[PDB]
Parts: structure tokens; C-alpha cells; sequence
RNA sequence: GACCUGGGCUACACACGUGCUACAAUGGGAAGUACAACGAGUCGCUAGACCGCGAGGUCAUGCAAAUCUCUUAAAGCUUCUCUCAGUUCGGAUUGCAGGCUGCAACUCGCCUGCAUGAAGCCGGAAUCGCUAGUAAUCGCGGAUCAGCACGCCGCGGUGAA
């Protein structure tokens, strides 16, 4: 339920479905179809019962599950609570540069 | 068990990619596949991607992602840099 | 982005090596600017100037990644 | 069933040690099942226990009940005679299939799993397991199952004290922390 | 009046002026295919080849000039795929690992890879520019300058009502 961890759709094509699930990007999709070797198929996708547990083996050889937001909750934890000024403005958001922040929040809360 | 007002239900076959745990029910049916003696004569349609062991919970846990190291970060990385 | 090693400057190793034989003494007055933070530092008290006055904070394990100029913030916004 | 089979070959001989009891007779049992979907939505608009009570009937084998209203309240809009909530009892075999099912299928397909909560004794053993979905049978699909309901599942044993219960739910699956 | 280190001038409930990227099918992506002009160059422009997917590194090559390099310009032209969706559009924001200069990049650089993927489907009252190689659109160069350009100063390509 679906595929791989959840989330895969139906009547899409493949490659571009195996992105959806939460850590895929482009290059994942096209490498792990690579380590199989198959293609488009087609745009509304038609696999094997076979091909699906390939897939399905080789994406368990990445640490991209639907738990990949535990590792980036936990690091911005551990940031956040021992100095923190990246961790302070991370409780009011602000980057590793900084940008003079007065519009800097157009894309955060919607300030106005 | 009254009449005319209970769904359908017939003792599908379960199974997975392994495991071929066939023994329970259910109440999804469709294209017959496992009429056999073992087990009912019913439907592995059921192809459920756990074998309640998928989840490396019942199969205890494992260590299938690690997600460990953070120490030698510091103590590796600039630590091989080190000594 | 300095894959030739870190850096933290030497009249500060020298005096946070000089306790590595006794216990540490509490003060460690410093620019505390320049300076990334190396295991050697784990446990000492170090006070940070912040071109206005030095901060007294402590080292922690975790707290060894960054620079030294992330404690003592020079904003002083409320 | 199979549980049948294992329980009364393998729960009894290893309960009846652990505690020794005078009398077999003296076993805890498992006794039946209810399932509670509280629509909570049917003051405001009565067409969603429409589809609740048949993702009813699909989970279990039978068709729920229809809970009333049995009071009023204001700050809710309740009047009485209005349908809140639907149930079903699990007896017999079925008890032992629906139980095999979520030890077996229906647990594990719950993100982020660390097990069920170890506490849930009312000091009287009648644990219960909240849901927060229903996606998660495979008696359920995507495009048809458009809500985020939920049920109460409440078992009931015939234990007097909760680490009966507890060591006996383990040897019959419960993937406990 | 004067010497030095550290911080400002980069602060953020908010109001306004100027600009850039967009809300996609004349488009998104992938693969082939040609055509300018103005200028810069000795501690600097790098040829070529080798390595890493990349930002780049290594050894080596000419050039104080119509010779050598920046530098085969990009839109263009030819096929294939994607089907009208917040979409393969949009890529703000953010985690991790790197690159370069720099005594030193948290405050407070530019750039790369992976991963996550925000608002946003042509914008009121109002208001601006423009009469021709113009408006519109697409690239090139250099001034200051270890390093850092959506700014500014010039050039050229396509080409309307």
C-alpha cells in the first residue's frame, strides 16, 4: 500500500510515479530503473509483478523511506537546542547566509 | 447470522512476496488462483506487501538503516584527519 | 569549504592545551571569532567576546561542529 | 481456525504454567470484540455514516448497528433520536479471523510502527486499540475511501488482573514496545 | 586629535519606490543542427590532454598581439516524449556533502550535487513607457574589482501594430 512504503498513483508513467514517494527526486528514479533496466512503460504504467519487487528491492538500499523527516527532525533538534543562533532564528527561520531580512517573510508566514 | 442483510465473505488465501502465510479470510474476492487441499480453495488475491515480517518488527527489530555514525562526523571525517 | 583542515588560531590552542595535564581553570578570555571547535575542547569553560563583552559558556560533546562565533550573538533584538 | 488451533495447544499448557491455576477451567479467555465508528458528523450532515457503516461492512462481515442519540446537547446540536455512531460485536470464529488479520496484515501497514501502546489495563484487562485511519485494511481502496474515520476496537478477556492479559495478548500476537 | 582588536552600517510587528523570476502548450524535457558585434590580456587569458556527473583539480601549450586566448553566442532550425493537471509548470525555502579565493567566510561571499518542494493558473481603483530597425524578446562584453552583479555602461540577433 502502495508500492514502496505508500503513495504510488495509478495510470501515470513510471518514472515519474517513483519520484512522488516522499525522498525520490529525478536521479534516484532513472538510476534505480537503471539497476533494472526498463524504460518509460508507457504513460499509463503496466508493470510485471516482477518488476515490482525488483523495484521494490532495490529502493529498500536507500535510507529514503517514509521516515527520511525523522533524521531532518532530530538534526535541526539537536540544533536547535545546544546554542543556537542558527537554532534561535530556526525557531523564526532564517538560512545559513542570511538575507537582510525586511521582505524575507513573504515566503514563510505570510507577514502583511 | 441473519439473511440477506450480511456482505460477502469467503476464506481468501493470504500471501506475500515470501512467507505464503495461507490460512485467513477476508471479504475482496475476484480471478481464482489457489483451489488447493492445504489451504481453502480460494484466492491469493490477497498479495499484501507485509509479511508481518516486511517491517522488521515481528521479524524483531533489525538494523536496515543506520542512521548511527554522527559521533565520527567530527571524530572521522576531520578524525581520519586526525591521527 | 576548507578541506586542507579546519583552523582555529594558535593563541588559543596553546592555552586550552595548557590545562590538558590539571583540572581546568574556569576563564579562558578570547576574541572568539575565528575558531571552529576541535575534541580537544570538550568540557573546558570558554568566554566569548562579542566586541562588547566576553560571554562565559562551557563545552558540551554535540557542541563541536561550528565556529565559535555562534554563542554570543552581537544582534540584541528586544 | 488456525488461532483455535494454537491457542488451545500451545496458550493453555504455557498460561496454566505461569500461574498454576487449581483448575483449567481457571484460563483467561479472549470473549468478543466491538467496533465503534463515531461519525460525529451526522448533526451536521447526515450523509457520511452513508458510507461509514459500508466501510463498516466491508472491515468486518456483517452490517454495524445504528447508536441513537439518547440525549441533547447545545453546544454539540444534539437532539436525541439522532444517529451518531455505528457498532459491530466479533463473536465466534470470526473473533479469532479479524484478530489474525491485524496481528498479521493490518498493524503493519501503519507508518512510522513502534508497536502498541503498553498501557490500556483499566486494571481490569479489556484493552483497547485506537486507530487514527482506515486506509489501512486491504478490504479498503484508494479512489473509494474518500474520509480519515476511525474505530475503538474494544476486546474484552476474562482476566482479573492486566499481566495476564498482557502475557497472554503476547502469545497471540500484539506487537507490544 | 591618534594607534589596535571585536562588532556595526546586512538589525524586523510594519508602509512605499525601482527591478528580476513566474502563474505554461507559441509550453516542459531529450537528441541532432548553423549565423554576429563591441572589447580584455604578463603575474594575466588559458590551448591541448588526464581525472571527478559538478563547481573544479593535474601536467603542460601560446600570447604584451588583425597571429594566441576569453569565445563553436542564445533565442533560431529537425525529430521524439509529455496531455491541461498547482501538472514533469513554479523553485522560494531548507537538511546533508563538496568547490574557489581568502591569515580568516557563524555574524557576513560566490558556486556545485543530492534530498525536500512555498506562494503562485494574467492581477481594482489607478498608472507608466513607446512612432522603426522603435516597442517586445535573446545572448555577448567591462567598469570598479583576491573573490562577490537580477545593477550600470556598450554591442549585436530576431522583428510587429
Amino acid at each position: 500500500a502502495r508500492i514502496a512504503g505508500v503513495d504510488i498513483p495509478r495510470d501515470k508513467r513510471v518514472v515519474v510515479s517513483l519520484t512522488y514517494i516522499y525522498g525520490i527526486g529525478n536521479t534516484t528514479a532513472k538510476k534505480v530503473l537503471a539497476n533494472v533496466g526498463v524504460s518509460e512503460d508507457v504513460r499509463v504504467r503496466d508493470l510485471t509483478n516482477e518488476q515490482t519487487d525488483a523495484i521494490r528491492a532495490e529502493i529498500d538500499k536507500l535510507k529514503v523511506e517514509g521516515d527520511l523527516r525523522r533524521e531532518v527532525n532530530l538534526n535541526i533538534k539537536r540544533l536547535m537546542e545546544i546554542g543556537s543562533y542558527r537554532g534561535i532564528r530556526h525557531r523564526r527561520g532564517l538560512p545559513t547566509r542570511g538575507q537582510n531580512t525586511k521582505n524575507n517573510a513573504r515566503t514563510r508566514k505570510g507577514p502583511t | 447470522m441473519k439473511q440477506d442483510i450480511h456482505p460477502n465473505y469467503q476464506p481468501v488465501v493470504f500471501m506475500d512476496s515470501t512467507t505464503g502465510f495461507k490460512f485467513l479470510s477476508g471479504s475482496t474476492k475476484g480471478s481464482s488462483e489457489t483451489v488447493e487441499w492445504e489451504d481453502g480453495n480460494t484466492y491469493p488475491l490477497l498479495r499484501v506487501e507485509v509479511t508481518s515480517d516486511s517491517h522488521p518488527f515481528y521479524t524483531g527489530r533489525q538494523k536496515f538503516t543506520q542512521a548511527d555514525g554522527r559521533v565520527d562526523r567530527f571524530n572521522k571525517k576531520y578524525g581520519l584527519k586526525d591521527e | 569549504s576548507l578541506k586542507k583542515g579546519p583552523f582555529v588560531d594558535d593563541h588559543l590552542m596553546k592555552k586550552v592545551e595548557a590545562q590538558q595535564g590539571a583540572e581546568k581553570k574556569k576563564v579562558i578570555k578570547t576574541w572568539s571569532r575565528r575558531s571552529t571547535i576541535f575534541p580537544s575542547f570538550v568540557g573546558f569553560t570558554i568566554a566569548v567576546y562579542d566586541g562588547r563583552k566576553h560571554v562565559p559558556v562551557y563545552i558540551q560533546e554535540d557542541m563541536v561542529g561550528h565556529k565559535l562565533g555562534e554563542f554570543a550573538p552581537t544582534r540584541t533584538y528586544r | 481456525n488456525r488461532l483455535k488451533e494454537k491457542y488451545i495447544k500451545e496458550v493453555t499448557p504455557s498460561l496454566v504454567e505461569k500461574f498454576n491455576y487449581s483448575s483449567v477451567m481457571q484460563t483467561p479467555k479472549v470473549d468478543k470484540i466491538v467496533i465503534n465508528m463515531g461519525v460525529g458528523d451526522a448533526v451536521s450532515n447526515a450523509k457520511n455514516l452513508d458510507k461509514a457503516v459500508e466501510e463498516l461492512a466491508l472491515i468486518t462481515g456483517q452490517k454495524p448497528l445504528i447508536t441513537k442519540a439518547k440525549k441533547s446537547i447545545a453546544g454539540f446540536r444534539l437532539r436525541e433520536g439522532m444517529p451518531i455512531g455505528a457498532k459491530v460485536t466479533l463473536r465466534g470464529e470470526r473473533m479469532y479471523e479479524f484478530l489474525d488479520k491485524l496481528v498479521t496484515v493490518s498493524l503493519p501497514r501503519v507508518r512510522d510502527f513502534h508497536g502498541v501502546s503498553k498501557k490500556a489495563f483499566d486494571g481490569r484487562g479489556n484493552y483497547t486499540l485506537g486507530i487514527k485511519e482506515q486506509l489501512i485494511f486491504p478490504e479498503v481502496d484508494y479512489d473509494l475511501v474518500d474520509k480519515v474515520r476511525g474505530m475503538d476496537i474494544v476486546i474484552v478477556t476474562t482476566a482479573n488482573t492486566d499481566e495476564e492479559s498482557r502475557e497472554l495478548l503476547a502469545q497471540l500476537g500484539m506487537p507490544f514496545q
